């Protein structure tokens, strides 16, 4: 698994798929291995380890992200069997915390680091990085609606949600975020209160939630990213 | 000028072609 995760075989720019399906298959084996934990194992080589997980998090293939959480729910099934103050439990607590923050909690800049990288980059990296609505430079990247591969997924998610809801009002923007969300309601606000758009939403967090609510069922191949992280975010668990 | 390179990187890397395309266009034609 070290070989597959080397950059030159799986680069997030030059991402040949063969590396991804090969690894998620190998990652899959550990999910069966975790579920067959009636046979005991050494705690070393049960958690795939940080060097692998910060690598897959740094990539953005949504199936690979689906595998990662799908591995961690399997890892979760083994988690409670170890004390909390074990390093192998401590590293995997960092994944879910950072993964939850990167995807839904959106409070990444206050974190000590994003996948081992300090936030002081992120503000600096967005320099010489032209964004149409620079009023919100930062919050776009801290949500699945702006996380690049998942961002386009969220466009597809909202299109079905609007269709199933039969909304006569439509999300004007393609990519979904706080300012794309709020901009077209303020012009429709006096009649959004009655009907015309999704009634399960009144703020950006709800739209992110309702984007996950479709992901909370068997239909999606990517359902596991929402389902896994419901277990930690209490509000998301209730909505599920 | 935006950070085409980081200010800690532009300190060494030559920026001349970005100040004027003549130094780069010299090679092209």
């Amino acid at each position: 698994q070290s070989l597959l995760t080397l950059d030159k075989i799986f680069n997030n720019a030059t991402s040949n798929r063969f590396s991804t399906m090969a690894f998620i298959s190998s990652l899959d084996i550990l999910t069966q291995l975790s579920k067959q934990t009636k046979s005991d194992y050494a705690i070393q080589y049960l958690i795939v380890g940080p060097d692998i997980m910060n690598k897959v998090f740094s990539s953005d293939d949504p199936l690979l992200l689906s595998a990662a959480c799908r591995y961690l729910v399997a890892t979760k099934n083994k988690l409670m069997q170890y004390p909390s103050t074990n390093k192998f439990v401590r590293m995997q607590n960092q994944y879910i915390m950072d993964l939850t923050n990167y995807l839904y909690r959106n409070k990444v800049l206050s974190s000590k680091s994003l996948f081992g990288v300090s936030p002081d980059f992120f503000k600096q990296i967005l320099e010489n990085l032209y964004i149409p609505t620079a009023d919100f430079k930062n919050a776009k990247f801290f949500t699945i609606t702006g996380i690049p591969a998942l961002s386009y997924i969220c466009i597809i998610i909202l299109r079905r949600l609007e269709t199933a809801e039969n909304t006569k009002i439509k999300f004007t923007s393609g990519i979904i975020n706080e300012e794309t969300f709020n901009n077209f309601f303020r012009v429709h606000h006096d009649e959004i209160g009655q009907h015309g758009w999704i009634k399960g939403v009144n703020n950006i967090h709800d739209l992110r939630v309702k984007i996950l609510m479709h992901l909370s069922n068997t239909a999606n191949p990517y359902r596991d990213i929402a389902a896994f992280l419901f277990t930690y975010l209490k509000s998301l668990s209730k909505y599920s | 000028q935006h950070q085409m390179f980081d200010p800690g990187v532009a300190d060494l890397l030559d920026t001349d072609i970005l100040t004027s395309p003549s130094k780069r266009k010299r090679k092209l034609k």
